[PDB]
């Protein structure tokens, strides 16, 4: 059948299963900021913007 | 018109010091050879301010405000005590007795927690 490199081209001529894939992507980076904004939220130190900011941490 | 516990309690109120009409800007005559005393008094926080600590020995250790967590049991009430006219007509008071102490517990941005033992001891 297809080889591994070529899975996703199920969706070439399947319009509303290529929206499903879009969709679980967006929905992936979605859910990528609000986790990665929480663990930097859970490690940032906001009390010294002087010589502790954001881009030191 | 002057209130019982059953209008009072649930209310907030008994966390409160009394207050005066604004008509009230007299002079209390201190005779200088009677003995007075404090009945009651009653001191109730407002506003609680907590000094940062810089990590740098300088800075600007500015006082912070904060937020109360322990909710309206911060009043202190019924301390009584001599008031004490000096030689120089300055009067002392003494505090004798009440409910003289207050834990307080309020909180920085962050979320540091900072107890105090808000208090008029002595
Ligand atoms: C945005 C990502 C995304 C989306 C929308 C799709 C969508 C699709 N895949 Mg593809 N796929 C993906 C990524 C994606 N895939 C990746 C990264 C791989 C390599 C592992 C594959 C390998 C693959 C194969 C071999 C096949 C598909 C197939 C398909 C179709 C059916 C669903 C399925 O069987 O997937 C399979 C589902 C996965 C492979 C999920 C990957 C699981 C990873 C490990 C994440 C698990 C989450 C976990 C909780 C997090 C772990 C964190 C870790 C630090 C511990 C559908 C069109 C099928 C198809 O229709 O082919 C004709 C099929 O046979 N996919
Ligand atoms: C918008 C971006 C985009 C999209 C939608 C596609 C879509 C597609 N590509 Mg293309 N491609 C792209 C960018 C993209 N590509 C880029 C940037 C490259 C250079 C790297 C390629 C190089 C490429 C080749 C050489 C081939 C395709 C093929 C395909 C088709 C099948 C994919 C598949 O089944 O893989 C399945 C993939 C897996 C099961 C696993 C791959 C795992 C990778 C290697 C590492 C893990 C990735 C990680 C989970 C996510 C990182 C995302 C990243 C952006 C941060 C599908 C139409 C195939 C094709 O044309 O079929 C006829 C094919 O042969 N692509
Ligand atoms: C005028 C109508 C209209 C509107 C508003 C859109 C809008 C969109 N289409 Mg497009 N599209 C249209 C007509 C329209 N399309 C037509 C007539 C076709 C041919 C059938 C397509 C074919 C098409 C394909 C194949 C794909 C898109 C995709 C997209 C989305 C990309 C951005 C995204 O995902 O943001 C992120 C989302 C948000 C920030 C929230 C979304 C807010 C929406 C409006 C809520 C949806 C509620 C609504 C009731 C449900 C159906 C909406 C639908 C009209 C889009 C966006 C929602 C892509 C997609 O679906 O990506 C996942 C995609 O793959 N469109
Ligand atoms: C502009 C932004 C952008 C673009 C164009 C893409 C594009 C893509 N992403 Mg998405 N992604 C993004 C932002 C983006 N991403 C963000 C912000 C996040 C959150 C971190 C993700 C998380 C994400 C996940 C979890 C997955 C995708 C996948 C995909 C691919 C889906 C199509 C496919 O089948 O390709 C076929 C695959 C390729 C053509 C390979 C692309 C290789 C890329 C360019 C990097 C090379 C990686 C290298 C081999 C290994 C990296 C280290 C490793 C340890 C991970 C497509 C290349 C999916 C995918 O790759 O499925 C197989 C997938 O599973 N993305
Ligand atoms: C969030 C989820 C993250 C999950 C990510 C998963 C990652 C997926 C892993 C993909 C690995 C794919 C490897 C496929 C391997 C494999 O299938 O190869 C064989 C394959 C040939 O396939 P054909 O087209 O013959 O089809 C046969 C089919 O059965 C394939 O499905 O060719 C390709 O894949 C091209 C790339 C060759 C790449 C391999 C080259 C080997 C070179 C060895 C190098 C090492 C020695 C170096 C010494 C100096
Ligand atoms: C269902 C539901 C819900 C929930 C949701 C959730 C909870 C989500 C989450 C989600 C999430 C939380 C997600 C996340 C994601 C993540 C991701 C997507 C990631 C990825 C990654 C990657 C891709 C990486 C890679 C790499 C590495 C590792 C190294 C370097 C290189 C690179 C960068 C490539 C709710 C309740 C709302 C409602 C409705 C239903
Ligand atoms: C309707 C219904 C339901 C629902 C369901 C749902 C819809 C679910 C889904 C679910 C899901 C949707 C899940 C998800 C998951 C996810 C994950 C598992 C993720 C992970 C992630 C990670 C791993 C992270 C990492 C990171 C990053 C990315 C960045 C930052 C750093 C860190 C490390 C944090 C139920 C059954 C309940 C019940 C009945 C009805």
């Amino acid at each position: 059948g297809l080889p591994w490199y070529r899975v996703h081209t199920v969706l070439i001529n399947d319009p509303g299963r290529l929206i499903a894939a879009h969709l679980m992507h967006t929905a992936l980076v979605a859910g990528w900021a609000g986790s990665m904004a929480l663990y930097e939220l859970a490690t940032f130190d906001p009390s010294d913007p002087v010589l502790n900011p954001m881009w030191r941490q | 018109q002057t209130l019982t516990y059953d209008d009072i309690v649930g209310t907030g109120l008994a966390n409160k010091c009394p207050t005066l009409d604004d008509t009230a800007r007299g002079a209390y005559p201190i005779d200088s050879s009677q003995t007075y005393r404090i009945a009651r008094l009653c001191l109730q926080p407002t506003t609680f301010l907590v000094k940062e600590e810089p990590k740098n020995k300088r800075q600007e250790a500015e006082f912070v405000p904060t937020k109360l967590v322990t909710r309206e049991t911060t009043s202190l009430d019924q301390i009584q005590g001599e008031l004490k006219v000096n030689s120089d007509g300055s009067l002392t008071f003494v505090e004798e007795d009440g409910i003289d102490f207050q834990p307080v517990t309020v909180q920085m941005a962050g979320g540091e927690r900072i107890p105090l033992l808000f208090t008029v001891k002595n």
